[PDB]
């Protein structure tokens, strides 16, 4: 092990004191990836022995299981789960693989050498060498390069990806015709992140999200052999830190923002996140009310058209600020929302009442009603219930979970972010320990008032 | 002001269609103003001031009138597609504007526009 | 002060009033909430519905796509059509060993095509579409065939 | 201080979600969450209980006396029905409106019979029953549920039970006490 | 430079010019008793003391100088409102006039005596150097002080000199300044006992005599001298701090909860009166005797006193009131002009219907009437799309037996709410809101004022005791 | 008629004759 005398790092700040030890590093960061293969697996397992086929995936708080449900696993028309085994073959092979990585780094941790550059030159690396920095991050890059065409091979061979929106009914589809036109895959990029654009969680169609996948993908390839063929500019080098911590702190940065962009596509998309496996979006429930009170009501006899609410915006129906025909009520806000359920009725310009008045077929009513109830409305004791509601319902839309969950993660993350950048330039400059009580900079400069 | 034609029932030639329309009340009755009164639904009285809950004040609480009111529009055809069944032409309507349930009194307002229908 | 007015709306009951109830009744099977089962066990209503899809997808879809109609042709697939994948499966269900393969295999040769018709719609493709909706009615007929 | 021992690693006393209740001439299971109201909405009321919490869900069991030895005497289901409309409430608001959607010009509230029955218990008395939704302009509770059941006792006396429910609850599980509570109702 | 919040400590060692700023004080106090006595007696009107009493009128000293006896007044008026017929030199004005000519006294006394502070008498003999015998400064100042206590309680408000004190009924209906005799006994320390003020003044007051004879002889002990630093100046000043403070929460106490000290013609009811519907259980009580005696229900309303019925109002409870909702309670409801009579709603099936009063608690409460059973029978219903109680289905007619609408019966709904509304605020008297402009919400009493201000000064007046006592034990550490 | 009591609760639940003697 180590002490801080020989480190200058308190137990609190241990694997400090392996940021020189590469040996050791690699035993760290290769332990860290079998705890998270671990949880995978594991979790994985439980969800399935925890899976009932009565309920939906959202009513039993399972969180893995939609996603592979997602990449078109054990799913049926209207994505019904047809068998749960393919399930359980993923928990199993994570929980196995877990085992390799556990072996590994503890190896690379205890038996391991503490440094490899003594012995391995090509695994051996020093913080500051940018040329090897930049090959090893062409490496990895190559891997998300080739993990991304893994998924668009599934796309579009062995099977498909469950599609939402698939015609005549939503069920697993083969992409075979993937956006490539960059103006489409791109133009989500340049997109507002503000109402209506939705920046990419606008991304609707599985032809985009694969062919996305296909341009990352290919990027992130010719990225990699780039860095591993080139060293940072001048320019890269008088404006970077080149440091173990700014490396960290640059990684923490990025995976802070990915974390919020990822709460947002769990709360707002619903094509990436089926609403049939994840449940209902908040927009989704919402408009869902409004559609199953009108569709009640003009049953009852009542001219959703021409009904005028308390304010006289119209009780069903009203018009969007754009002009669009959408649901009355505060669902306003929600006039954006787009549905498998809903577009049917939809047309040119907003709803069109006439599909309303005749033609709303029995499961987009079924659908609607489902998604009202299982809003994503809850409470942390997992007491179902927009709320001031009574203990009976025990259910918490597994999107506010990774909603809330990854919010948290990214905002910790950025903070982590702040610290070790500020660190690592304060450690380059020489002030991180503190001023030289003789050399205080304030001391020399101008005494300003 | 609530631009509407409802129940109209223009009876002049193909062009000068003149008819009236209802104008119901631009609030509804359920509808509570910020003191709470309201039709159906409200205090009726000014629950704020407890001395003066009941005075002149009358005009703006239990009033909360929703009488709805009636309008003027003449419709005029200015071409017809025969072979698409398709009518279009320039309308122009005088209707009251809101009354604040009964609180103001209703403002003419002239509404003129085009419009198009497909007969079928 | 008036009696609150009462309307003997008990027919709304029989033109699916508690299709919403239904559906929104936890304690019910997830299958039965959204009606699954009840098609499964309804073979008569199955084979209507899917008989129903068979008249939009081809005494219709066409005028859209003649007058270049594509949101309304793109939402006249799913809606009604919307089940139509569920129910051939079902009516496919009803046979057995390659009577049931050999309906599947024809069911999944219809779903491609009406894919393929629907991509064409949304690249606005009218000749595309014409031509793919042909072969769509083609493939659905063949299904039809064998689940009836 | 009766030495009862704890109930620790026992047995629940009650889950059925219903306790059996017990009036004159009257039996039914009342919710058991449901608490004991003191307001007499309608002449006659016997037993009054109301949800924990939402008022709207209430019951209410009115006896009154009526010659009429059999429910049916009163007539057609449909002319007790009027006859009993009390029950629904009565609309105090009488200004001129029309400005509320799905409902007529000057009314604000509208109850729609959803379904109508005449179920005879094994002592063989029938029991006319009827479900009605009640819709409000302000729409509160997204509308009333209305369970009415009526009935002459041996004692010549009419036995009416009607469970409101607030649409809201309705579709929430509310219905399956409210549906328990008037099928357990019988009158002797 | 003594820092802004230091600028006073400089005569902390000047005995001479401690005197003259106390004096000073003290000048200020007087001249503020007499000025705000004139301000008020410029402002009063003693036309109406029934609908008009001086607690409705907003005035605070008036009430204080009533209490000892001060009733008449030069401008020919009593605050009974019977003429004046000889106020005297003690007239309102001339008692304020009084402490007016004392506080200039004191003014050119302080001056004397800030000029001349440099007297031998300060000085100690043995030294030379300024010293006060705080031990037995205190001694003498506590017979003095004593000597008053027992003549106030044995004189003044005895009787047998002194004018008298205020001593009303229970029900405030009829009281004036009458002599007391000391109850001397267990009833002498029930709050609402009058007698107990003459006995207590007269007890405390022969005892505090003595206790600083006790002082005067008696020197401190030695180790008490030290521990108690009665060599400090600011010693006396942080346990005098504690003695104000102490009676500042008994005195606000004694006006919050009522006592034989606070009369309610005086400065008002007091909140709990209505909590516990005092004067409303009289004025029933009274109605059902003349009612068993055979009287009509408009004889017994009609017998009800105007003013009873007035302390029956929820705008006269003191708590009815806001923080910045400034002026006399006659503004925010209007002034009394008088009583419309009992209200009797009853339904159509002849059922009396009672409405539910408002809690003090409540700013807002929904009408509701009540049966004797006590099972609601009708109210307002917020929402009427579906009512099944509203005032029109239940019929409800409102009869006023007695006052100005005796023998008036309302079946208007509108009417009927209308004074249903009322009905819930207490008794119903009419109040011109337009003289004073009055902005329709209710307005505190002097006795909520005067307990909310005094409550206030004790609260800080707890951390002044706390620092200059803090100071004089850690004076060796905050010396500088 | 009603007793002083059974006019004062009404009235005011928490009147010092309703809220005493009650046991
Ligand atoms: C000390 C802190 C509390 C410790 C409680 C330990 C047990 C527990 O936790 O209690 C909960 C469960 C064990 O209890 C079960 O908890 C379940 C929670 O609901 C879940 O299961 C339900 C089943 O009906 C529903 O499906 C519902 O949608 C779903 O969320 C149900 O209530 C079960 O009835 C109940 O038995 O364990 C768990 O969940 C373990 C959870 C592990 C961490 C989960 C992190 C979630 C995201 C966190 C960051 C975001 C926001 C944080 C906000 C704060
Ligand atoms: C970025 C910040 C501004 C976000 C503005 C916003 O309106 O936020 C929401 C947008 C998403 O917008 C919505 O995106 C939606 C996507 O769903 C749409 O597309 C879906 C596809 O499945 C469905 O079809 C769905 O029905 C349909 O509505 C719609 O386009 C909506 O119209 C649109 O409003 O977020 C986004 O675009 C993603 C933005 C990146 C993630 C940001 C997360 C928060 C980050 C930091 C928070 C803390 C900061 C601390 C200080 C620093
Ligand atoms: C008769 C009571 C009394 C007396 C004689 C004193 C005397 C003294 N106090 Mg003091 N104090 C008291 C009560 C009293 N205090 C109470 C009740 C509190 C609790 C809030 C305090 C808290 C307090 C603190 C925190 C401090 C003192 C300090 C001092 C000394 C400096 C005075 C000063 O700053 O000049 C005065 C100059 C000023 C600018 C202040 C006047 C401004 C006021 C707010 C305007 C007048 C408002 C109004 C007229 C006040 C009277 C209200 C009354 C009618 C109810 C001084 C010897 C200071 C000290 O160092 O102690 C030795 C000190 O810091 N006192
Ligand atoms: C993901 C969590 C994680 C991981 C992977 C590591 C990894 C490592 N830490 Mg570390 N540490 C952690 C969390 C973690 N730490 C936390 C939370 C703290 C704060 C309390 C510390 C504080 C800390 C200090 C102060 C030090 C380290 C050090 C080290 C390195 C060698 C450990 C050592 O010297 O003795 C090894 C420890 C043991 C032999 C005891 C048991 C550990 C074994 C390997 C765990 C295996 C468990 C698992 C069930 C085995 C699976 C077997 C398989 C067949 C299934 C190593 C690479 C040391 C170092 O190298 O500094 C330069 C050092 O001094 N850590
Ligand atoms: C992969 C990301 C990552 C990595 C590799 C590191 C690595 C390191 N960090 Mg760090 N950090 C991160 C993210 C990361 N951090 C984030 C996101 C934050 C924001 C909260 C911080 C905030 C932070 C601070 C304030 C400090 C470090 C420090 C350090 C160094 C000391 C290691 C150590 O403490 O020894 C051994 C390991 C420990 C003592 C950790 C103990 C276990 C923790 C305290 C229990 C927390 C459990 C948690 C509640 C579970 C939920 C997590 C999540 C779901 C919310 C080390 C090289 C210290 C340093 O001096 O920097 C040079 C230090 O002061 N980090
Ligand atoms: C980030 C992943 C990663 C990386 C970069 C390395 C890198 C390295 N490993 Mg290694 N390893 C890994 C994962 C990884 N390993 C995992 C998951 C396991 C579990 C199966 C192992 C098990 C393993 C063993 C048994 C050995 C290595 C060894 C080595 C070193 C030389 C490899 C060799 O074949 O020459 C020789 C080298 C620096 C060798 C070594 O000597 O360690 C330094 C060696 O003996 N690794
Ligand atoms: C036969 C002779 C006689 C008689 C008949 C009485 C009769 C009476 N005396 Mg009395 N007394 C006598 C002799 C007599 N006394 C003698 C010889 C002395 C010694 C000199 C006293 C000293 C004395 C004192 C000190 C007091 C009385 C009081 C009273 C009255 C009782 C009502 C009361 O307690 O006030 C109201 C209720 C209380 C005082 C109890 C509350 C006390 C608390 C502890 C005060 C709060 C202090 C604290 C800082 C507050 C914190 C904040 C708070 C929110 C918690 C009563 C009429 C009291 C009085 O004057 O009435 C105003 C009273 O305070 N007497
Ligand atoms: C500086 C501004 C201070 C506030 C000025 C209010 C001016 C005003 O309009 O109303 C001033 C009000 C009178 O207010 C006026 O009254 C008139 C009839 O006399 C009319 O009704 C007017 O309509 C009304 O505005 O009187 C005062 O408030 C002056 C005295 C201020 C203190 C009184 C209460 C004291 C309570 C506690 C004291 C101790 C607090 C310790 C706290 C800790
Ligand atoms: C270095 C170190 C550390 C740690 C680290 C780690 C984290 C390790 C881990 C490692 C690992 C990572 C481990 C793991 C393992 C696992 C395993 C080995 C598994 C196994 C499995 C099996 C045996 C089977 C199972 C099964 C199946 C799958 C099927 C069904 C049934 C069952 C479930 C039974 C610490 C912190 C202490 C610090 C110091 C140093
Ligand atoms: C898959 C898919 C897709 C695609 C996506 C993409 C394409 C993504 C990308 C994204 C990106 C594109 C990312 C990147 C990022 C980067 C950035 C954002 C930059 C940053 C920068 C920095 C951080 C720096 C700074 C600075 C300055 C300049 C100054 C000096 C200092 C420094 C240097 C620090 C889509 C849409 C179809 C959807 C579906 C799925
Ligand atoms: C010189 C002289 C003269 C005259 C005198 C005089 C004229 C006196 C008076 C004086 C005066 C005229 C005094 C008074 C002053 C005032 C005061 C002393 C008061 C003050 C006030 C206060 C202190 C209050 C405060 C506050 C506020 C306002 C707010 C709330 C709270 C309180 C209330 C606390 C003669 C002829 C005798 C002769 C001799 C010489």
């Amino acid at each position: 092990g180590r002490d801080q005398e020989t480190t200058g790092f308190a137990w609190w700040s241990g694997n400090a004191r392996l940021i020189n030890l590469s040996g050791k590093l690699l035993g760290a960061h290769v332990a860290h990836a079998g705890l998270i293969v671990f949880w995978a697996g594991a979790m994985n397992l439980f969800e399935v022995s925890h899976f009932v086929p009565e309920k939906p995936m959202y009513e039993q708080g399972l969180i893995l299981l939609p996603h592979i449900a997602t990449l078109g696993y054990g799913v049926g028309p209207g994505g019904e789960i047809i068998d749960t085994f393919p399930y359980f073959v993923s928990g199993v092979l994570h929980l196995i693989s877990s085992a390799v990585l556990g072996f590994g780094g503890v190896y690379h941790s205890l038996i391991g050498p503490e440094t490899l550059e003594e012995s391995y030159p090509f695994f051996g690396y020093v913080w500051k060498d940018k040329n090897k920095m930049t090959n090893i991050l062409g490496y990895h890059l190559i891997m998300l390069g080739l993990g991304a065409w893994l998924l668009v091979w599934k796309a579009m061979y062995f099977g498909g990806v469950y599609d939402t929106w698939a015609p005549g009914g939503g069920d697993v589809r083969v992409i075979t015709n993937p956006t490539t036109n960059a103006a489409v895959i791109f133009g989500y990029l340049v997109k507002s992140p503000f109402g209506g654009d939705g920046w990419i969680c606008s991304v609707d169609n599985m032809e985009d999200i694969i062919g996305g996948h296909i341009w990352i993908g290919t990027l992130e390839i010719l990225g990699g052999i780039w860095h591993i063929y080139t060293t940072p500019w001048p320019w890269a080098r008088r404006a970077f830190v080149w440091s173990g911590e700014a490396y960290l702190s640059y990684s923490l940065g990025a995976i802070g923002v990915m974390g919020f962009i990822a709460c947002c596509m769990s709360w707002f998309n619903n094509t990436a996140y089926p609403s049939e496996f994840y449940g209902p979006t908040g927009p989704e429930a919402s408009q869902s009310q409004a559609f199953t009170f009108l569709v009640r009501d003009q049953r009852l006899g009542a001219n959703v058209a021409s009904a005028q609410g308390p304010t006289g915006l119209g009780k069903y129906l009203m018009r969007s600020p754009t002009g669009e025909i959408i649901f009355g009520g505060e669902t306003m806000r929600f006039w954006d929302f787009r549905g498998p359920w809903l577009e049917p009725l939809r047309g040119p310009n907003g709803l069109d009442l006439n599909k309303l008045k005749n033609d709303i077929q029995p499961w987009q009513e079924r659908r609607a009603a489902e998604y009202m109830t299982h809003a994503p409305l809850g409470s942390l004791n997992s007491v179902g219930g927009v709320a001031t509601e009574i203990n009976a319902v025990n259910f918490v839309s597994p999107r506010s979970w990774l909603a809330c969950s990854h919010f948290c993660l990214g905002f910790f993350f950025f903070i982590g972010h702040l610290w070790h950048a500020g660190r690592a330039r304060a450690a380059a400059a020489g002030f991180e320990k503190g001023i030289d009580r003789f050399d205080e900079p304030v001391l020399s400069m101008r005494p300003l008032d | 002001f609530l631009f509407t034609i409802k129940q109209f029932d223009g009876k002049g030639t193909l062009d000068g269609i003149k008819g009236d329309f209802l104008v119901p009340s631009y609030r509804g009755s359920s509808f509570l103003d910020p003191k709470g009164r309201g039709g159906s639904t409200g205090y009726d009285n000014a629950v704020a001031l407890p001395a003066r809950a009941d005075a002149e004040e009358l005009l703006k609480e239990n009033v909360k009138i929703t009488k709805a009111l009636k309008g003027s529009a003449v419709f005029s055809v200015a071409k017809v597609d025969p072979v698409t069944g398709e009518i279009a032409g320039v309308f122009e309507s005088i209707q009251p504007s809101d009354t604040d349930l009964g609180a103001k009194p209703p403002k003419d307002i002239k509404v003129t526009g085009l419009w198009y229908a497909q007969l079928k | 002060l008036t009696p609150v007015d009462l309307f003997d709306d008990r027919s709304v009951r029989d033109r699916g009033f508690d299709l919403i109830y239904e559906a929104r009744d936890l304690d019910l099977p997830q299958n039965v909430r959204e009606g699954f089962t009840q098609a499964r066990a309804s073979l008569d209503e199955t084979k209507k519905r899917v008989k129903e899809s068979e008249a939009r997808i081809d005494a219709d879809l066409d005028v859209f796509i003649q007058k270049s109609y594509w949101t309304e042709a793109r939402e006249q697939l799913r809606r009604q059509v919307g089940t139509l994948r569920f129910d051939l499966n079902t009516l496919a269900s009803t046979k057995e060993k390659e009577a049931k393969k050999a309906a599947l295999g024809l069911r999944k040769e219809f779903i491609q095509a009406v894919e393929d018709l629907d991509f064409a719609l949304r690249e606005k493709d009218q000749a595309s579409a014409a031509k793919k909706l042909e072969i769509t009615k083609a493939k659905l007929d063949s299904v039809l065939a064998a689940v009836l | 201080a009766y030495g009862d021992s704890a109930n620790v690693f026992g047995k629940v006393t009650n889950k059925s979600g219903f306790v059996p209740y017990a009036g004159d001439g009257f039996a039914l299971l009342l919710p058991a969450k449901w608490n004991p109201s003191k307001e007499n909405d309608f002449p006659g009321v016997i037993l009054r209980y109301e949800d924990n919490f939402d008022a709207v869900n209430n019951l209410v069991v009115i006896a009154q006396d009526t010659d009429k030895k059999a429910i049916a005497d009163f007539g057609s289901q449909d002319k007790f029905l009027e006859s009993v409309s009390y029950l629904l409430g009565k609309q105090a608001y009488s200004g001129e409106t029309q400005s509320e959607g799905g409902f007529a010009p000057n009314r604000v509230s509208a109850a729609s019979l959803l379904d109508v029955s005449t179920t005879t218990d094994k002592k063989g008395k029938t029991y006319y029953k009827y479900e009605l939704l009640v819709r409000s302009a302000d729409g509160d509770e997204g509308g009333r549920h209305q369970l009415i059941g009526a009935t002459v006792g041996s004692d010549n006396k009419l036995y009416i039970i009607k469970i409101q429910i607030g649409d809201k609850r309705w579709f929430k599980g509310a219905k399956k006490e409210a549906m328990g509570a008037f099928d357990s109702f019988t009158v002797v | 430079g003594l820092p802004w919040y230091r600028v006073h400590t400089v005569v902390i060692n000047d005995p001479g010019r401690l005197i003259s700023v106390h004096l000073m004080h003290t000048a200020l106090v007087s001249g503020w008793a007499g000025s705000m006595a004139l301000f008020e007696i410029s402002v009063f009107d003693p036309s109406d003391p029934v609908l008009n009493p001086m607690w409705r009128q907003g005035m605070f000293v008036l009430p204080f100088m009533t209490r000892l006896g001060i009733t008449q007044s030069w401008g020919g008026w009593t605050i009974s409102g019977e003429t004046a017929t000889n106020p005297g030199i003690w007239s309102y004005e001339g008692v304020a006039a009084a402490h007016i000519i004392l506080s200039g006294a004191l003014f050119l006394a302080s001056v004397w005596h800030w000029t001349y502070w440099d007297l031998e008498l300060f000085r100690d003999p043995r030294t030379g150097k300024t010293a006060l015998d705080l031990p037995k400064i205190f001694g003498i100042h506590l017979f003095l002080s004593g000597l008053l206590c027992f003549g106030f309680g044995a004189f003044h408000v005895t009787g047998v000199f002194g004018p008298g004190i205020w001593v009303s009924d229970p029900y405030g209906l009829t009281g004036r300044v009458q002599p007391v005799a000391p109850s001397w006994g267990a009833d002498g320390f029930d709050p609402y006992n009058p007698g107990g003020i003459a006995s207590h003044h007269i007890a405390a007051g022969i005892l505090g005599v003595l206790a600083g004879l006790f002082h005067l002889c008696v020197r401190p002990s030695i180790r008490l001298y030290f521990g108690l630093s009665m060599g400090s100046i600011e010693t006396v000043l942080s346990s005098s701090i504690a003695a104000v403070f102490w009676a500042a929460f008994v005195v606000a106490g004694t006006m919050w909860y009522g006592s034989a000290a606070t009369p309610i013609e005086l400065f008002g009811p007091t909140r709990y009166q209505w909590d516990q519907g005092f004067f409303q259980q009289e004025i029933q009580k009274r109605v059902q005797a003349s009612l068993a005696e055979g009287a009509s229900l408009s004889d017994a309303w009609s017998r009800i006193p105007e003013k009873l019925a007035f302390y029956d109002y929820i705008g006269n409870n003191p708590a009815k009131g806001g923080l910045f909702r400034t002026g006399a309670m006659n503004s925010g409801d209007g002034i009394a002009v008088g009583w419309l009579g009992h209200a009797s709603f009853k339904d159509q099936e002849g059922r009396e219907l009672f409405v539910r009063r408002m809690p003090t608690f409540f700013e807002t409460f929904p009408v509701l009437l009540l049966d004797k059973d006590g099972i609601v029978r009708a109210d307002v219903p917020f929402r009427k799309a579906e009512s099944k109680y509203s005032i029109e289905q239940v019929g409800v007619s409102v009869t006023f037996y007695g006052g100005e609408l005796d023998g008036l019966t309302f079946t208007d709904p509108a009417t009927v709410k209308k004074y249903a509304r009322k009905a819930q605020l207490g008794e119903i008297f009419e109040f011109d809101r337009s003289t004073l402009q009055s902005d329709g919400v209710f307005r505190s009493s002097p006795r909520g004022w005067f307990t909310f201000g005094h409550v206030c000064f004790a609260l800080l007046f707890f951390f002044g005791h706390i620092w200059h006592g803090a100071r004089t034990i850690f004076r060796d550490v905050f010396a500088g | 008629v009603t007793l002083a009591l059974d006019k004062d609760d009404p009235a005011k639940e928490d009147s010092v004759k309703g809220l005493r003697k009650d046991i």
